[PDB]
C-alpha cells in the first residue's frame, strides 16, 4: 500500500503532461451581435442576460410595492409600460404595474 | 445499470426530489422565471407541462383541483393558475416552457438554465436568432427553390 | 525574495538605424502572492502559449477555474501597460511568448488527525509570469512529412565513415 | 510695473544686469537640453528647478532622445518679469529645434533627425532670494496655440464603456 | 509575350502606387469616427493616406479582422485594405447581418475576378458581367472545347491561388493610366471608357492580385483565404463560363454543395 519507490521527476512529468490530462482547447466562441461580448454557442449572452435580470428584478420590486404584503397572487394578467405610452385599448382590465423608465432598444 | 431509466436522482430520496421539484414549480408559477441546474430545470419543465395539462382539463374537476392544491404549497396560486395559464393557452397544445442555458455559476461552476411560460409580461430573452434570409446561402437556396417551382 | 520580472521592464536598447528590422516589442508583467496552487497555473499557462491575446482571453472567459479570472486580469493589465507605457498602437497584435508559474511563500497550519498526531498544513501560494511579444503570432511547427524523414535518413547514411582504422 | 521687481532683484542680488541675461538664459537652456540628452540628474537639478523638472523628465524616462541645437533667429527680448522670496523672469526666443525622440527600444517615435523646426520660447525663470541661481520655472504655450506635430502611430481613444 | 506584358502591367501598377504615395504631406493625421452597433461610441485617430479600416479592426479585436469584409463609410462600401480620406463614420459588415447585400456583391465580384485570373493563367478576356446573386452562378465571358479535365485543372488552380493567400490592392486611378495598362485588348478599353463616362470624372477603380490586374466597379474580398469552397460548373456560349464558391464561416455540406453545383450547371 505504501510507496516502495518514489516516482522520478521524469515519470511525474510524463504523468502530468499527456494530452489526456491537459486542458482540451475549445472552438465554440462566437461574437454576440448585441454589445459584442463574445458569447458561446447554444448559450445566451452575458451583458444582455445581466440587463434582463436587472429588468426582471426591478419589475418584481415594483410588483411587490404595488401588491403590498405577501400571500396575494391576484387572478389577473399583467402589462408593463414606460414613460408616457397610453395603455393599450386591448388590455384595459389587466392591472398595470410600472413607475418611471424609458423603453429600451430591445423591448416590445 | 440504467438502461432506459428516467427521473434523475437529486435529493436524498424520492420524497426530497419531488418536494424540491414542487417548490421549483411553485416558484415558477409565482415569478415565471427560475435559475436552476439543467437537470432540475428540465424536470420542473416536464412537471409543469402536465400541471398545465391538468389545469386545462377543467376547474370543476375534483382531480385537477386536488392536483393543484397538492403541487402548490402557497395555496394562493391555484386561482391565478386556473384563470390565467389555462385560458391564455386555450389555442396551444404542447408549446409551453422555453428552455435556454446560463453560462455558469460564479460559485461552484454549475450548468444552469432558464425556463418560463410564453406570453409573459416580463422582458424577452435573447433567443438564438437564426441567420437572416438575405445571406449568401439563404439567397442561393431561395433561388434554387424558385427554379424548382418554375420547372413545373 | 527575488523580484526581477518587474525590473526587466526597464531595459533600454540603443537607437536603431534605418537599415534594421522593426524588432518586436517585448512585455513583462506578473502578480505576486496568489492564493492558488502551481500545477493548475502551469496547466493554464501551457494552454495559453501559442495562441494570441484575443484567443487567450476568449478561452479564459469560459474556463471554469479560479485562476482563469486572475490570468485574464493580468493579461488585461499587461495589454493596458503595453498600450500606455511601452508605446504600442495595435491592441490585438500581441501574442504570448512565455508563461510560467512558480510557488510562493507558504505558511503552515495543523490538521489534527483522529489520534495523538497531526501533519503540517502548508498554505500553498503561487505566482504567474507572462511575456507578450509584439507582432502577430508565429505559425506552429508542422509535422515532418515522409520526405523529411527520407532526407534525414539519407543524410545519416551518407555522413558515415569507416570506424577503427586509418 | 516690472520696474519695481527689477529694482527689488537688483537690491537683493545685488549685482545684476539685464542686457546680459538672455545669453545666460540661452546657455542654461542648451545645458539643460544637453543634460536631458545625456540624462544628467545632478546637472539637471542644478539647472531647471522642481517646478518643471518632473514635467519634462518623467515622460522622457526609460527612453532615449536625440536633441540637437543650431543657429537661432530674431534676437532675444524680455517680455515681463515679476517677483521665501523668488524672482520670476520670462524671456522670448525663436530658436531652430530638431526633435528626434525614440521609444524604449528605439526605431523612432516622434519626428525625424534632420528637420530644423521653428518653435517659440516662453519659459519662466526663478531664483532663491544665499546661494541660489537663475533657473527655469514653468512653460507658457499660450496665447497662440499652434497645432502639434503629426504623431506617427495611430491612437484609439476609447469611448464610454457599459 | 504574355510574361512581358504582365511585367509591364505590374511595373505600371507600382509606378501608380508610388505616384499616389508621393503626395503624402509628411504623414497627416486625422480623427475618424466609428458609429457601429457594438462598443460605442469608440473613435480612431488613424492616417489619411496609408491607414485602412483593417488597422481599426486590429485595434478593436481580431474577431472583427477575421469577420469584417466591408466597412461602410457614409453609407458607401469600402475595402479592408484601402486608404481612407475625410474623417467620417465607420462601420463593419459580415455575412450574418440584417442586409448583407453589399458583402454578397463583393464576394461575387471577387469570385468573378478569381475565375478570370484562373482562365488567364490556364493557357482574350472581354469584361466582368455583373450577374445577380440569385442567379446562383458568377459569369465571366472570355474571347478565344472544355472537358472534365479542364474543369478539374481550373479548380486546382483556383484552390492553389486561394491557398497562396494574397491581398487585394485597390487604386482609384483615372482612365489615362487604365488605358495605358490595357493598351492591347479593345474590349477592356471600351469597358474602361464606359466606366469613365458613367462616373462624373475619369476616375476608375482598379485591382491587383500578384501578377493579375483587372478593372471592376464595387469592392472585393481583401484576402483570398475567405473563399473556402470553389468549383467550376461548366462552360456555355464569346464563351460564357460558370462556377460556384462559398466563403469561410458558412461551410454548407457536400450534399448542399453538389445541389448548388447542379443548379448552377445551366
Ligand atoms: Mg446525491
Ligand atoms: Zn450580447
Amino acid at each position: 500500500a505504501a510507496p516502495k519507490n518514489r516516482r522520478t521527476i521524469e515519470v511525474n512529468r510524463c504523468r502530468r503532461r499527456n494530452p489526456q490530462k491537459l486542458i482540451k482547447v475549445k472552438n465554440n466562441i462566437d461574437v454576440c451581435p448585441e454589445c459584442g461580448h463574445l458569447k458561446q454557442k447554444h448559450v445566451l449572452c452575458a451583458y444582455c442576460y445581466e440587463k434582463v435580470c436587472k429588468e426582471t428584478a426591478e419589475i418584481r420590486r415594483q410588483i411587490g410595492k404595488q401588491e403590498g404584503g405577501p400571500f396575494k397572487a391576484p387572478t389577473i394578467e399583467t402589462v408593463v409600460l414606460y414613460t408616457g405610452e397610453t395603455p393599450s385599448e386591448q388590455d384595459q382590465g389587466k392591472r398595470i404595474i410600472e413607475r418611471d423608465r424609458k423603453r429600451p432598444s430591445w423591448f416590445t | 445499470i440504467s438502461h432506459g431509466r428516467v427521473f434523475r436522482r437529486m435529493g436524498l430520496g424520492p420524497e426530497s426530489r419531488i418536494h424540491l421539484l414542487r417548490n421549483l414549480l411553485t416558484g415558477l408559477v409565482r415569478h415565471e422565471r427560475i435559475e436552476a441546474p439543467w437537470a432540475r430545470v428540465d424536470e420542473m419543465r416536464g412537471y409543469a407541462e402536465k400541471l398545465i395539462d391538468y389545469g386545462k382539463l377543467g376547474d370543476t374537476n375534483e382531480r385537477a383541483m386536488r392536483m393543484a392544491d397538492f403541487w402548490l404549497t402557497e395555496k394562493d396560486l391555484i386561482p391565478k393558475l386556473f384563470q390565467v395559464l389555462a385560458p391564455r393557452y386555450k389555442d396551444q397544445t404542447g408549446g409551453y416552457t422555453r428552455m435556454l442555458q446560463i453560462p455558469n455559476r460564479s460559485l461552484d461552476r454549475a450548468k444552469m438554465a432558464v425556463i418560463e411560460y410564453k406570453g409573459n409580461c416580463l422582458p424577452p430573452l435573447p433567443l438564438p436568432r437564426r441567420d437572416s434570409h438575405l445571406t449568401l446561402l439563404n439567397q442561393l437556396l431561395q433561388g434554387l427553390r424558385q427554379d424548382l417551382r418554375q420547372s413545373q | 525574495i527575488s523580484r526581477k520580472w518587474e525590473k526587466k521592464n526597464k531595459i533600454v536598447y540603443p537607437p536603431q538605424l534605418p537599415g534594421e528590422p522593426r524588432r518586436p516589442a517585448e512585455i513583462y508583467h506578473c502578480r505576486r502572492q496568489i492564493k492558488y496552487s502551481k500545477d493548475k497555473m502551469w496547466y493554464l499557462a501551457k494552454l495559453i502559449r501559442g495562441m494570441s491575446i484575443d484567443q487567450a482571453l476568449a478561452q479564459l472567459e469560459f474556463n471554469d477555474k479560479k485562476g482563469a479570472k486572475i490570468i485574464k486580469e493580468v493579461l488585461l493589465e499587461a495589454q493596458d501597460m503595453a498600450v500606455r507605457d511601452h508605446n504600442v498602437e495595435f491592441r490585438s497584435n500581441l501574442y504570448i511568448a512565455e508563461s510560467t508559474s512558480g510557488r510562493g511563500q507558504c505558511l503552515k497550519r495543523i490538521r489534527y488527525h483522529g489520534r495523538g498526531r497531526f501533519g503540517i498544513m502548508e498554505k500553498v501560494y503561487c505566482h504567474y509570469f507572462v511575456k507578450l511579444v509584439e507582432g502577430p503570432p508565429p505559425p506552429p511547427e508542422p509535422p515532418k512529412t515522409a520526405v523529411a524523414h527520407a532526407k534525414e535518413y539519407i543524410q545519416q547514411l551518407r555522413s558515415r565513415t569507416i570506424v577503427h582504422t586509418l | 510695473a516690472s520696474q519695481v521687481s527689477i529694482r527689488r532683484i537688483k537690491d537683493y542680488d545685488a549685482n545684476f544686469k539685464i542686457k546680459d541675461f538672455p545669453e545666460k538664459a540661452k546657455d542654461i537652456f542648451i545645458e539643460a537640453h544637453l543634460c536631458l540628452n545625456n540624462s544628467d540628474h545632478d546637472r539637471l537639478h542644478t539647472l531647471v528647478t522642481e517646478h518643471c523638472f518632473p514635467d519634462m523628465t518623467w515622460d522622457i524616462k526609460y527612453k532615449t532622445v536625440r536633441w540637437s541645437f543650431v543657429e537661432s533667429l530674431e534676437p532675444s527680448h524680455v517680455v515681463q518679469v515679476r517677483c521665501n522670496v523668488y524672482g520670476q523672469i520670462t524671456v522670448r526666443m525663436h530658436t531652430r529645434q530638431t526633435l528626434a525622440i525614440y521609444d524604449r527600444f528605439g526605431r523612432l517615435m516622434y519626428g525625424q533627425e534632420d528637420v530644423p523646426k521653428d518653435v517659440l520660447e516662453y519659459v519662466v525663470f526663478e531664483k532663491q532670494l544665499p546661494y541660489g541661481s537663475w533657473r527655469m520655472h514653468t512653460k507658457i504655450v499660450p496665447p497662440w496655440a499652434p497645432p502639434k506635430q503629426p504623431i506617427l502611430k495611430t491612437v484609439m481613444i476609447p469611448g464610454p464603456q457599459l | 509575350s504574355p510574361t512581358e506584358l504582365t511585367e509591364m502591367r505590374n511595373d505600371l501598377f507600382n509606378k501608380e502606387k508610388a505616384r499616389q504615395l508621393s503626395l503624402t504631406p509628411r504623414t497627416e493625421k486625422i480623427e475618424v469616427k466609428h458609429v457601429g452597433k457594438t462598443d460605442p461610441g469608440t473613435v480612431f485617430v488613424m492616417n489619411k493616406n496609408i491607414s485602412t479600416p483593417y488597422s481599426c479592426a486590429m485595434h478593436l479585436s481580431e474577431w472583427y479582422c477575421r469577420k469584417s469584409i466591408l466597412a461602410l463609410v457614409d453609407g458607401q462600401p469600402w475595402d479592408m485594405y484601402k486608404p481612407l480620406t475625410k474623417s467620417c463614420e465607420i462601420k463593419f459588415l459580415t455575412f450574418k447581418d440584417c442586409d448583407p447585400g453589399e458583402v454578397n456583391k463583393a464576394y461575387w465580384r471577387s469570385c468573378a475576378m478569381m475565375m478570370g485570373c484562373v482562365i488567364e493563367r490556364a493557357f482574350n478576356l472581354v469584361r466582368a458581367p455583373e450577374v445577380p446573386v440569385i442567379s446562383g452562378a458568377f459569369c465571366y465571358d472570355v474571347v478565344l472545347m472544355p472537358t472534365k479535365e479542364n474543369l478539374r485543372s481550373f479548380t486546382k488552380d483556383a484552390h492553389a491561388l486561394i491557398y497562396k493567400d494574397l491581398p487585394f490592392e485597390t487604386l482609384e486611378v483615372e482612365a489615362k493610366v487604365a488605358l495605358e495598362i490595357f493598351q492591347h485588348s479593345k474590349y477592356k478599353v471600351d469597358f474602361i471608357e464606359e466606366k469613365a463616362s458613367q462616373n462624373p470624372e475619369r476616375i476608375v477603380k482598379l485591382h491587383r492580385i500578384g501578377d493579375f490586374i483587372d478593372v471592376s466597379e464595387g469592392p472585393l474580398i481583401p484576402r483570398t483565404s475567405i473563399c473556402f469552397q470553389y468549383e467550376v460548373s461548366a462552360v456555355h456560349n464569346i464563351r460564357r463560363f460558370q462556377g460556384v464558391s462559398l466563403p469561410v464561416h458558412l461551410r454548407a455540406h457536400f450534399t448542399i454543395w453538389d445541389k448548388l453545383l447542379e443548379r448552377s450547371r445551366k
